[PDB]
C-alpha cells in the first residue's frame, strides 16, 4: 500500500512540474484579452459537441 | 465602489517586500498568493467617520 | 415491427439515466475542479518534491533501506501540512538574485 501511495505521488508530482513546464514554453502577453481567433478556435468547438 | 477597492490592494501589498512577481505569461501570477495581504481585519475599516 | 418499441417511457428513462451518469461525474470532474484539491492541483514551481521522488528510487537501486525508509515520512508530511507546502513549492529566485 506504501508503494501504491508512492507511485500516485510521482505521478502527481511529474503531472504538476510538466505542466508548468508547457505553460512556461509558450510565452504569453500579460494584459490584451483573448483574441477573437483563439476564442472561436476553443469555444466553438465545445459547444459543438 | 471601483475606486475604494483598488488602493487597498496597493497599501498592505506594498507595505511588504514581495519576490519578484508577475513575470509575462497568463494564469501565473494567479498564484502569487502569500500572508502579507490577510493582515487587515475584513470589517476593520473606518470608511465613514 | 423494427424492434417494435419497449415502453417508449423507459427507453427515455435509460436515455436521461446515460445523459446523468456521464454529465453529473465525468464531465463535471473534466471540466471542474473540487474546492479542496486547489492545495495541490496548482503549485507554482514542483521541483523540489520530484527531487525526492526520483532520489527514493535511485536510492532503492543502490540497497540502504534506511535512507529509503527515513525519505517517506518526509515526503507524507508535505501532503500532511499544507504551510511547508507552501513553503516548499514556492517558486525560485537565481532570476532577480
Amino acid at each position: 500500500f506504501d508503494f501504491f501511495n508512492m507511485e500516485n505521488f510521482y505521478a502527481h508530482i511529474f503531472n504538476i512540474k510538466c505542466a508548468r513546464q508547457f505553460e512556461a514554453a509558450y510565452p504569453a502577453p500579460r494584459g490584451i484579452p483573448k483574441g477573437k481567433l483563439v476564442k472561436y478556435m476553443m469555444g466553438f468547438p465545445i459547444i459543438i459537441g | 465602489t471601483e475606486a475604494i477597492r483598488e488602493r487597498y490592494q496597493k497599501q498592505i501589498e506594498r507595505g511588504a517586500a514581495e519576490r519578484d512577481f508577475e513575470p509575462v505569461t497568463y494564469g501565473h501570477a494567479k498564484r502569487a498568493g502569500d500572508y502579507y495581504m490577510f493582515k487587515y481585519d475584513p470589517e476593520n475599516d473606518d470608511l465613514v467617520e | 415491427s423494427f424492434l417494435a418499441k419497449v415502453f417508449k417511457g423507459g427507453v427515455i428513462a435509460v436515455y436521461l439515466s446515460v445523459i446523468l451518469v456521464v454529465g453529473r461525474g465525468l464531465v463535471r470532474g473534466i471540466f471542474t475542479t473540487s474546492p479542496s484539491t486547489v492545495m495541490f492541483t496548482e503549485l507554482p514551481n514542483a521541483d523540489h518534491l520530484l527531487k525526492i521522488c526520483l532520489d527514493i528510487y535511485l536510492v532503492r537501486e543502490a540497497k540502504d533501506f534506511m535512507l529509503e525508509q527515513d525519505l517517506f515520512a518526509k515526503l507524507i508530511f508535505l501532503f500532511r501540512s499544507p504551510a511547508t507546502l507552501i513553503e516548499w513549492t514556492r517558486m525560485s529566485k537565481k532570476k532577480q538574485e
